[PDB]
C-alpha cells in the first residue's frame, strides 16, 4: 500500500562538518549514482556591478582547476563515464554528477576541486566571454524566458530579484577575472553550501570523503555566518513588451507569493493543480478537469498556459503564463483570472480531492532517478534547513480541504494588485485597470 | 394484444408528415441534442434526409402534398436518427452526473 | 424563441396600458367608469393598495389630474412599443423566422424582396379593406353609445364594460369574486403568456403534425370567444358559471393539458 | 469599402439585412404576415394619434 | 517491512508475455507494449499508426472518450502512447493505490477502441498539429529521410502521417490495424511498482483481442538513397549511414561500442569531448560551432550506423569530410586498446544511469519481455559488452566505410557535398 | 536583448509607504486600498443621498 | 489602524461594501440634513414663522 | 463566446458603446460634451414629462 511505501523509504543522512559544510544523502540500491554541492548563491546575490558574475563563473566551473587543466579535467571525466553538470538560478546554484557508486569518492574529490580550485584562466574568460553574448541572443528569442525574467524584472523592480541569471551586455562585456575570484571566494563557503548525494552511496564513505577534500575551516564567527538578504519590494505593475511581428503573444501575471518556509506553499500547489496546465497537444482535449483547459479547447483561447508558484527565502511569485494569438489574449486572460476567482470564492471538495492526487503523483515524480532525488535533498536543506520525506508532504497534503484552499487563495490573490508581463501582438490584451478588476468578485 | 400498435399507427397517420414524404425523425425540433446527433450521421443519411426536407418544405409552400403513392408507409419509416440521438443523450447524462459528484 | 417571444409578451402589455389611458381622453361616461372600475382595483392590494391608487388618481378620484396624465402616457407609450418592437426583431434575426413545419429552412431560404415585400403588401390591402369598410360604413359597430355622453360621476352606467379586445380579460377578473383574488386572476390571464415557453412538451416544435394539440389548440381559441362573450353580459346565471368554467378551463388548457398532451404525443410517437 | 453601396453603408446595411437580402424560410405562409401589419398598424396609430393630438 | 524482490515473468497459452517487479516504490507504472507501428503500414493506410497513436482518448466499448479522461485525472494518474516505426507502448502512471482504477482504461484503449467515425473525424486534424510541433526540431526531419533514403520499404516508412493522408485515414484502417497487429503474441503486459499475481490475473482473466501474430512485416530491404532537402536554414543538419546491426545480435555491442569511441553525446555542460574522435577530429576540421555523433540504431531485421552533423551551411563541405576521415581512420586501426576501454565503461555507465527513471526501467523490461520473453541480468549485459576486441571495433568501423552509404540532408544545402563526393 | 531592460524608477509617484525597496509593500497594502476604496464609498453614500 | 480595518471588514467583500454604503447613506441622511437645517436657521434668526410662530400662536 | 457581455445581443451593443468601446488615450475636456448632451437630454425629457402631465 501506498502509506506504507512511503513510509520503508530510507532516511535522508545529514551531519555537519565543523567548518560549517553540511553533507546529506539517501543511499538506494542502486549501482549509480548522483552527488554534487547545491550553494545558495545566484543573481540575487550579485549587485549592479557583478550582475552576472555567478552565470560568468558557471561557464568556467567546468573548463577545468588549478590541480588539472582543461583537457585533463574534461578527459578524466569523460573516461569514467560520468556526467557533469550545473546551473545557477536566482537564489540557488549548483554542480553534480552522475556516476557509478564506485567512484562516489573521486567524484567528491571533483567537485571540491571544481568549486574550491577554479582556474579561472585569463584565456578561457575571453572565450567563455563570446560565448555567453551568444547565448543571451539565444534566449533572446525565447518568449517564455524573455517573459518571466520581464516578470521579474517589474514585480520586484528596484531590487535584486529584479535581475536576469545571465546577467547584463555590459557586466559580461567586462567583468574582469578578479570579480569571478571575488564572487567565489565571497560565495562558495561551507556554511551556505551543501554535499548532497543519491543512489548507492554509504553516508559514511561520503562525509569520510567530504572531511577530506572539504576542509577549509573558519577562524572568525563571521565565517560561520550566512548573510541575510535585504528584502525585495512586491510592486503591482505591468510592462508591455510589443511587437506585432512577432506570431503569438505571452503573457505572465502574478501575486507575491509566501516563500519557502510559509506553509501556505502547499496549499497554493494543491490551488494551482486545480487550474493546473494545457497545451494544444493534450489528448484529452474538451474532456479535461481543469475548467480553464475545457474553455481553452472549447474557444480556442490559447497555444498553451500553466500555473506556478515560484519560491524564494524571503517572498515569490504565484501567477500564471499563457501563449496565444493576438486575437484570444482577451478571451484567455479572461477565463484565467475568473478560474482565480473561482479559487477563492467557490472550490470544490471534488477540486480539491482531485487536486491533491495529481499533487501527490508530482511529488513523488519529482523524485524519480538519482539527479532528482539529489536535486531535491540539496534544495530542501539550503531552503527548509532539513529534509521533508514524501511521507511528511502526503501529511500536510492530505490535510487541504476546500474550506482552506478558499481562505489561502483569497489571502493571496483577492483585491491584490498583480505584477503583468506582457510579450509580443498584445494590443488585444490590454488596460492594467480592467485587469485589476479581475481580481475581485467571482 | 395489438393495442399499442393499433394507436401508434393510427396516430402515425393522424400526424401526417408522411403525406410530405418525411421520416418521423425527418420532423425533430432540433434542439442541442438534436444537432450533435445529426452531426454524426454517415454522409448518404445526412443527406438524404436534406432532400427530404428540401422537399417537404416546397410542397408546403406550393400549398401541396404527395401522391398518396408516395407517402412513407407507419412500417417502412426508418428511424434513422434515434439510435445516435440516444448514445449523445446517454453521454450528456453521464457527464452531468459526473460533474456534480 | 424565447426572447422575442418575451419582448413580445412585453409588446402586447405596453399596447393595452395604451389603449386603456387612450380610452380614457373623450372622456365620455364609459371613458370615466372604465377608469374607475379598473384603477379601484388596485386599492385591493395589501398595505400599498390605497397608496398606489390615490398616487395614480393624483388625488382621491379619477379626476383632471388622471386626466392630463393619462394624455401624457397616451402620448409617449407608443412611442415604447416602436422602442421594443426594434428589440423584438433584433432578438428575432438572431435566429431567422420559424416556419409551418417547425423544420430547419436553410436548405431553402428566399430573399425577403420581392417575395414577402410583395405577400406582405398584399397581406396589408386585405386586411385594410374590412378595416375601412368597418371604419365607413359602420363607424359605431364597435363602440359604446355610452360614450357619447359626457362623463358623470353621480351616474353610474347600467353595463360596465370594455371594447371588445379586453372582454375577455374582464370576463376572468368578473369570475373570482374577491377583490383581490380576481385582480391577481386578471394579471395572470396576459402573464401567462411567460411561461408558455416553459411548456413546451412536444418533440416537434408546431402542431402542424399533432392532432390531439390542434383541437386542444381550437379548443382554446372557442375558449376565447366564450370569454369575450362573457365578458359582455351582465354578472348572472347562467353567465356567472359559464364564466367560471370557461376562466378555468382557459387556465387548464394552458397549464395542464397542452403540456400534457404534448408528452403523451411524444409517447405516440414511440418517443 | 465593398462592391454595392447597400452593404457598406451604415445604414442601408441595416435597411438591407432586415427587409431586401434578409433570408426567410420559403414556406412561411399567410400567418406571418401578421408582424408587418403590426408594425404598419403602429406607424398608423401613431400619425392619426398626432394629428388628433393636435386638437 | 519491504524488501528485496525479484523480477517474476510468466506467459500465457496465447503468447501473451507478462513481466513484474515490485521495487515498493509508491507509485506505479504499468504498460502494454506491443509489435506495431509504421513499419506494417503499406502504401494504402500510412499514417494509420500515428493516428492510432492520438486516438488513445476516443471512446471505448468499456469507457467512454469522457471517462477516460475524467477518470484518470480524477486519481492523479497519466495515459501516454510512444512509439518507434516498430513498437507501440501504451502505459498509465499513479500511486499504488489506483493501479485498479487506472487499469481499466488502459485496458479497454489497447483491447476495446471503437473508432467511432465522427470521434476519428474530429480528430485527424489533429496530426496536423501534432506533426507541426515536431518538426520545429530540424533533427526530426533529416531522420524521417533518413529512413527513406536507407530503405525500399517497411522501416522506410515515415513516423509521422504524411500530409496527403491527413483526413483520408478511415476507422476500418484503424480496427483492421488493431485487429491485425495487437495480438496476444505481440504483445507484453509489462509493470513496475506491482505484485506479478496481481498483473498477471489482470492480463488473463481480462484481454480479449487475441491470438496469432497477424499481418507480418515486410523484410526490410536496403535503398542506399540520398534525399536532400533545400529549405534555406543556416544550419545545415546531415546524417550518412549504412546497413547496422539489428537486434539480438552479437554485431550489436560492436557498434554500440564503436559508437561510443567515436563519440555519442556530450558528458559535460558547454564542454568539449576529447574522449570522442569524431567531435575532436571536426573540431580540428571547422572553427565555427557545430556539433557531430556517432549515430546507432538497431531494429528487429537491420539497422543503421554512421554519424549525424549540424554546422553552418558553408562549412558544412568540410565538417562532413572531417566526420568521413575519422572514420576510416578508425577502420584502419586508428582505436586504441584504451579507447575501447573508455567506451565500455561509458557504454555501461549510460546503460545503468538510462534505468534509474521509471520511465526508463519500465522500458527496458517491457523491451525484453517482448522480442525475448526473458530479463539478460545487467552483469551479463555487463559480459556482453566489455567482451568485444578491439578487433570488433575496426570490423565495424570497416563495414561502415565500405558498405553502401544513404544520406539524408536538410538546410542551406549550398555547400553541402552529394553521398558519391564523400 | 531584453537582459539589457529595466523599469524606470517611480519615486517621483509611489506613495510614501512602498517608496522604500527593501520594505514589504504588502504591510501597507490594506491601508493603500482602505483609503482608496474609503473615497469611492464615501462617493457612493454622497451619491444614494 | 481604520484604514486596514475599515478595508478587512468593509471594503473588502463587496457585500459588505455595499451594506456599508447603505447604512453609510441611513445615516448621512439623518445626519447631513439636521446639520443643513440647522445652519440655515441660524444664517435666519428670528424670520420664519418656525421663530415668530409664539405670538399667535395661543389659542 | 466565454464571456456574456460580448455574445449577448444586447449587452453586446453596450459593452461595444460604452465598455470595450476603443477610445483616444489623450481626449480633453472638450469631449466630455457628447456625454452631457446625451444626459442633458435624458434630463430634459424626464422633467418635461413631469410637467406635461400638470
Ligand atoms: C386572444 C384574444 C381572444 C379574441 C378572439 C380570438 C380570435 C377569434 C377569430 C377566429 C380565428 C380565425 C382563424 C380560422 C382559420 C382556420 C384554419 O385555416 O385552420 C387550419 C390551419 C391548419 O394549419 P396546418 O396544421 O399548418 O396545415 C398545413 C398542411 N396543409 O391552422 C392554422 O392556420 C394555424 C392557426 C393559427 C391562427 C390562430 C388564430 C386565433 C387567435 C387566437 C389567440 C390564441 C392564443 C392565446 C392567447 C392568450 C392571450
Ligand atoms: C437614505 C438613502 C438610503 C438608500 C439608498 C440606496 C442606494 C444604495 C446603493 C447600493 C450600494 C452600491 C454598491 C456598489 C458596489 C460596486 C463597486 O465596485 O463600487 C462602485 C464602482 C467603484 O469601483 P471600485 O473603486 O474599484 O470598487 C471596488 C470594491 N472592492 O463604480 C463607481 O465609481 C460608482 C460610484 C460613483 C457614482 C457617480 C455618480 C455621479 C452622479 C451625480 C449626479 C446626481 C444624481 C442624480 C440622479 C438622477 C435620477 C433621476
Ligand atoms: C406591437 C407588437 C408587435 C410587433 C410590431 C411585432 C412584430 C413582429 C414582426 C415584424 C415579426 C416578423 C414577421 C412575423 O413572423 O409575423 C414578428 C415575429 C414574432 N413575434 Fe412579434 N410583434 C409584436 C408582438 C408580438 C407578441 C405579442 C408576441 C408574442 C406574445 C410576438 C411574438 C413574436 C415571435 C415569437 C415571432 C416569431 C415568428 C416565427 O415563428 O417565425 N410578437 N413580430
Ligand atoms: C399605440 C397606438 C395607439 C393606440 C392603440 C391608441 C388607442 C387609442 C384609443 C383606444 C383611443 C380612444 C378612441 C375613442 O374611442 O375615442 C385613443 C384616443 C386618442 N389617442 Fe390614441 N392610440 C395610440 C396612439 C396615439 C398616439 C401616438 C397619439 C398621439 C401622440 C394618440 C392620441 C390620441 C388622442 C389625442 C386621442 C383622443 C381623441 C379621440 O378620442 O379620438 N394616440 N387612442
Ligand atoms: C429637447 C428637450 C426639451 C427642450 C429643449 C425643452 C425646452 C422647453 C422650453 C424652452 C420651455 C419653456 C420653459 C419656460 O420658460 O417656462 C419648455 C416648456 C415645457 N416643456 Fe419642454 N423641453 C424639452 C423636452 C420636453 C419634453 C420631452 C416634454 C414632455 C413630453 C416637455 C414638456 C414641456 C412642458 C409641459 C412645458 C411647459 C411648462 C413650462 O413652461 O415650464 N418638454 N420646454
Ligand atoms: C379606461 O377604461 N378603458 C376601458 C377600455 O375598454 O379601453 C379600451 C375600459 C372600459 C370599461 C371597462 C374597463 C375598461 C378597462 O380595461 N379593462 C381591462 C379588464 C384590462 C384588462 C387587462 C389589462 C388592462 C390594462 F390596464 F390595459 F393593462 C385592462
Amino acid at each position: 500500500t501506498y502509506a506504507q511505501t512511503l513510509q520503508n523509504i530510507p532516511e535522508t543522512n545529514v551531519t555537519t562538518l565543523d567548518n560549517g559544510l553540511r553533507v546529506a544523502s539517501e543511499e538506494s540500491s542502486q549501482p549509480t549514482c548522483t552527488v554534487g554541492v547545491w550553494i545558495g548563491a545566484g543573481s540575487r546575490y550579485e549587485n549592479e556591478k557583478n550582475n552576472g558574475a555567478g552565470y560568468f563563473v558557471e561557464h568556467l566551473a567546468f573548463k577545468g582547476t588549478k590541480k588539472r587543466p582543461c583537457a585533463a579535467f574534461e578527459k578524466e571525466v569523460e573516461s569514467m563515464g560520468a556526467h557533469f553538470n550545473g546551473y545557477t538560478s536566482r537564489e540557488q546554484t549548483a554542480f553534480y554528477i552522475k556516476a557509478l557508486s564506485k567512484d562516489m569518492p573521486k567524484v567528491v574529490e571533483l567537485l571540491a576541486d571544481v568549486v574550491q580550485n577554479c582556474a579561472l584562466e585569463e584565456s578561457q574568460i575571453e572565450k567563455e566571454r563570446g560565448v555567453i553574448l551568444q547565448e543571451l541572443k539565444e534566449m533572446d528569442n525565447d518568449m517564455t524566458n524573455v517573459t518571466f525574467d520581464y516578470l521579474h524584472a517589474t514585480a520586484f523592480q528596484g531590487t535584486a530579484l529584479a535581475r536576469t541569471v545571465e546577467g547584463t551586455t555590459e557586466n559580461i562585456k567586462h567583468l574582469t577575472r578578479a570579480d569571478l575570484a571575488s564572487y567565489i571566494d565571497t560565495h562558495f563557503k561551507a556554511p551556505r553550501m551543501v554535499l548532497a548525494a543519491a543512489g548507492g552511496i554509504s553516508h559514511k564513505e561520503l562525509v569520510d570523503a567530504a572531511r577530506q577534500h572539504f576542509s577549509g575551516v573558519s577562524f572568525t564567527y563571521k565565517e560561520d555566518a550566512v548573510p541575510i538578504l535585504p528584502r525585495c519590494r512586491f510592486t503591482g505593475s505591468e510592462i508591455r513588451a510589443r511587437d506585432d511581428a512577432l506570431p503569438v503573444a505571452h503573457v505572465a501575471l502574478a501575486v507575491e507569493g509566501p516563500g519557502w518556509a510559509d506553509p501556505d506553499n502547499v496549499v497554493l500547489h494543491v490551488a494551482n493543480a486545480i487550474i493546473g496546465r494545457y497545451d494544444r497537444t493534450f489528448g484529452g482535449g474538451k474532456h479535461l478537469s481543469s475548467r480553464l483547459a475545457a474553455l481553452a479547447v472549447e474557444h480556442k483561447l490559447c497555444h498553451s498556459f500553466q500555473t506556478f508558484n515560484t519560491s524564494y527565502s524571503d517572498t515569490g511569485l504565484f501567477g500564471f503564463h499563457f501563449v496565444a494569438d493576438p486575437l484570444s489574449i482577451d478571451d484567455m486572460m479572461f477565463c484565467a483570472q475568473g478560474e482565480w476567482m473561482r479559487l477563492c470564492t467557490s472550490t470544490t471538495e471534488s477540486e480539491v480531492k482531485r487536486a491533491k492526487n495529481h499533487l501527490r503523483s508530482a511529488m513523488v515524480a519529482q523524485l524519480d532517478g538519482t539527479t532528482p532525488v539529489c536535486e531535491t535533498i540539496g534544495s530542501h536543506l539550503l531552503n527548509y534547513g532539513r529534509r521533508i520525506s514524501l511521507e511528511e508532504w502526503d501529511s500536510r497534503i492530505s490535510a487541504v480541504d476546500a474550506r482552506m484552499v478558499r481562505d489561502v487563495c483569497s489571502k493571496y490573490i483577492y483585491d491584490k494588485c498583480p505584477a503583468l508581463a506582457a510579450v509580443g501582438p498584445i494590443e488585444q490584451l490590454l488596460d492594467y485597470n480592467r485587469i485589476r478588476s479581475g481580481m475581485y468578485w467571482i | 394484444g395489438r393495442l399499442m400498435d393499433r394507436i401508434r399507427k393510427w396516430y402515425y397517420n393522424a400526424a401526417g408528415f408522411n403525406k410530405y414524404g418525411l421520416m418521423r425523425d425527418d420532423t425533430l425540433y432540433e434542439d442541442d441534442d438534436v444537432k450533435e446527433a445529426l452531426k454524426r450521421l454517415p454522409e448518404d443519411l445526412y443527406n438524404e434526409r436534406m432532400f427530404r426536407i428540401k422537399r417537404a418544405l416546397d410542397l408546403s409552400l406550393k400549398h401541396r402534398i404527395l401522391p398518396k403513392e408516395q407517402w412513407v408507409k407507419y412500417e417502412e419509416d426508418k428511424p434513422y436518427l434515434e439510435p445516435y440521438l440516444k448514445e449523445v443523450i446517454r453521454e450528456r447524462l453521464e457527464r452531468e452526473a459526473w460533474n456534480k459528484k | 424563441y424565447k426572447e422575442t417571444w418575451n419582448t413580445g409578451v412585453i409588446l402586447l402589455l405596453t399596447l393595452m396600458a395604451t389603449a386603456f389611458v387612450g380610452y380614457v381622453l373623450p372622456w365620455g361616461q364609459m371613458s370615466f367608469w372604465g377608469a374607475t372600475v379598473i384603477t379601484n382595483l388596485f386599492s385591493a392590494i395589501p398595505y400599498i393598495g390605497h397608496t398606489l391608487v390615490e398616487w395614480a388618481w393624483g388625488g382621491f378620484s379619477v379626476d383632471n389630474p388622471t386626466l392630463t396624465r393619462f394624455f401624457a402616457l397616451h402620448f409617449l407609450l407608443p412611442f415604447a412599443i416602436a422602442g421594443i418592437t426594434i428589440i423584438h426583431l433584433t432578438f428575432l434575426h438572431e435566429s431567422g423566422s420559424n416556419n409551418p413545419l417547425g423544420i430547419s429552412s436553410d436548405s431553402d431560404k428566399i430573399p425577403f424582396h420581392p417575395y414577402y415585400s410583395f405577400k406582405d403588401i398584399l397581406g396589408l390591402t386585405l386586411m385594410l379593406t374590412p378595416f375601412l369598410t368597418l371604419a365607413l360604413f359602420s363607424p359605431n359597430l364597435l363602440g359604446d353609445p355610452e360614450n357619447f355622453t359626457p362623463a358623470n360621476p353621480l351616474v353610474t352606467p347600467p353595463h360596465i364594460k370594455p371594447e371588445w379586445y379586453f372582454l375577455f380579460a374582464y370576463a376572468i377578473l368578473r369570475s373570482i369574486p374577491n377583490k383581490l383574488g380576481g385582480v391577481l386572476a386578471l394579471a395572470a390571464s396576459v402573464l401567462i403568456l411567460f411561461l408558455i415557453p416553459f411548456l413546451h412538451k412536444s418533440k416537434q416544435r408546431t402542431m402542424t403534425f399533432r392532432p390531439l394539440s390542434q383541437t386542444l389548440f381550437w379548443l382554446l381559441v372557442a375558449n376565447l370567444l366564450i370569454l369575450t362573450w362573457i365578458g359582455s353580459q351582465p354578472v348572472e346565471h347562467p353567465f356567472i358559471i359559464i364564466g367560471q368554467m370557461a376562466s378555468l378551463s382557459y387556465f387548464t388548457i394552458l397549464l395542464i393539458l397542452f403540456p400534457t398532451i404534448g408528452t403523451l404525443e411524444n409517447k405516440m410517437l414511440n418517443y | 469599402m465593398a462592391p454595392n453601396i447597400r452593404k457598406s453603408h451604415p445604414l442601408l446595411k441595416m435597411i438591407n439585412n432586415s427587409l431586401i437580402d434578409l433570408p426567410a424560410p420559403s414556406n412561411i405562409s399567410a400567418w406571418w404576415n401578421f408582424g408587418s401589419l403590426l408594425a404598419v398598424c403602429l406607424m398608423t396609430q401613431i400619425l392619426t394619434g398626432l394629428l388628433l393630438a393636435m386638437h | 517491512c519491504p524488501g528485496a524482490e525479484d523480477l517474476e515473468i510468466t506467459k500465457l497459452p496465447n503468447g501473451l508475455i507478462i513481466a513484474s517487479l515490485e521495487n515498493f516504490s509508491p507509485a506505479s507504472r504499468i504498460g502494454v507494449f506491443i509489435k506495431a507501428g509504421s513499419r506494417y503500414e503499406t502504401t494504402a493506410n500510412l499514417g494509420t499508426a500515428h493516428l492510432l497513436r492520438l486516438a488513445s482518448p476516443l471512446t471505448t466499448k468499456g469507457a467512454s472518450s469522457f471517462r477516460i479522461t475524467r477518470g484518470i485525472e480524477a486519481v492523479g494518474g497519466s495515459l501516454s502512447v510512444y512509439s518507434t516505426r516498430e513498437k507501440m507502448t501504451y502505459c498509465v502512471e499513479c500511486l499504488r493505490d489506483h493501479v485498479d482504477t487506472v487499469m481499466e482504461y488502459l485496458l479497454n484503449v489497447t483491447t476495446a477502441p471503437e473508432f467511432r467515425p465522427w470521434e476519428v473525424t474530429d480528430l485527424q486534424p489533429q496530426l496536423k498539429v501534432d506533426k507541426a510541433v515536431a518538426f520545429q526540431s530540424p533533427q526530426v526531419g533529416v531522420l524521417e529521410n533518413l529512413h527513406a533514403a536507407a530503405y525500399k520499404t517497411a522501416l522506410a516508412n515515415p513516423l509521422y502521417c504524411p500530409d496527403y493522408r491527413i483526413g483520408k485515414i478511415t476507422s476500418e484502417q484503424l480496427h483492421h490495424f488493431v485487429q491485425n497487429n495487437f495480438t496476444s503474441a505481440r504483445m507484453a503486459l509489462v509493470g513496475i511498482g506491482v505484485k506479478h499475481s496481481d498483473l498477471k490475473q489482470v492480463a488473463e482473466q481480462f484481454l480479449n483481442i487475441r491470438s496469432g501474430a497477424g499481418t507480418s512485416s515486410a523484410k526490410a530491404t536496403y535503398w542506399g538513397g540520398e534525399i536532400r532537402e533545400q529549405n534555406g536554414h543556416s544550419l545545415v543538419h546531415a546524417a550518412v549511414v549504412t546497413e547496422g546491426a539489428a537486434v539480438g545480435s552479437a554485431e550489436a555491442n560492436a557498434f554500440s561500442v564503436l559508437q561510443h569511441v567515436l563519440g555519442a553525446g556530450p558528458l559535460i555542460k558547454r564542454g568539449s569531448s576529447v574522449t570522442s574522435k569524431l567531435y575532436q577530429g571536426v573540431a580540428k576540421a571547422t572553427t565555427q560551432p557545430f556539433d557531430a555523433s556517432a549515430f546507432n540504431v538497431n531494429y528487429s531485421d537491420s539497422g543503421l550506423f554512421g554519424f549525424y552533423t549540424i554546422s553552418q551551411a558553408a562549412h558544412a563541405g568540410e565538417v562532413i569530410r572531417a566526420a568521413m576521415n575519422q572514420l576510416k581512420a578508425a577502420a584502419q586501426g586508428g582505436v586504441t586498446e584504451e579507447d575501447v576501454t573508455k567506451a565500455k565503461n561509458q557504454l555501461k555507465a549510460t546503460y545503468l544511469m538510462s534505468v534509474e527513471t521509471a520511465q526508463g526501467l519500465l522500458n527496458e523490461i517491457g523491451s525484453e519481455a517482448l522480442l525475448s520473453g526473458t530479463h539478460t541480468a545487467p552483469s551479463v549485459v555487463a559480459q556482453k559488452i566489455d567482451s568485444v576486441t578491439s578487433a570488433d571495433v575496426v570490423n565495424a568501423a570497416k563495414k561502415f566505410v565500405s558498405g553502401k552509404k544513404s544520406m539524408a540532408a536538410s538546410g542551406d544545402l549550398g555547400s553541402t557535398p552529394f553521398l558519391d563526393e564523400l | 536583448v531584453h537582459n539589457d531592460v529595466t523599469v524606470p524608477d517611480f519615486s517621483a509617484y509611489r506613495r510614501e509607504d512602498v517608496m522604500d525597496a527593501t520594505t514589504s509593500s504588502q504591510t501597507s497594502s490594506e491601508d493603500r486600498k482602505g483609503f482608496s476604496y474609503l473615497v469611492t464609498a464615501t462617493a457612493c453614500v454622497a451619491t444614494a443621498y | 489602524a481604520l484604514l486596514r480595518q475599515a478595508y478587512s471588514a468593509l471594503f473588502r467583500r463587496t457585500s459588505t461594501f455595499a451594506l456599508t454604503v447603505v447604512l453609510g447613506a441611513v445615516l448621512f441622511e439623518r445626519a447631513f440634513d439636521q446639520g443643513a437645517d440647522a445652519i440655515f436657521e441660524h444664517l435666519n434668526e428670528g424670520k420664519l414663522w418656525k421663530h415668530i410662530k409664539h405670538k399667535y400662536e395661543a389659542s
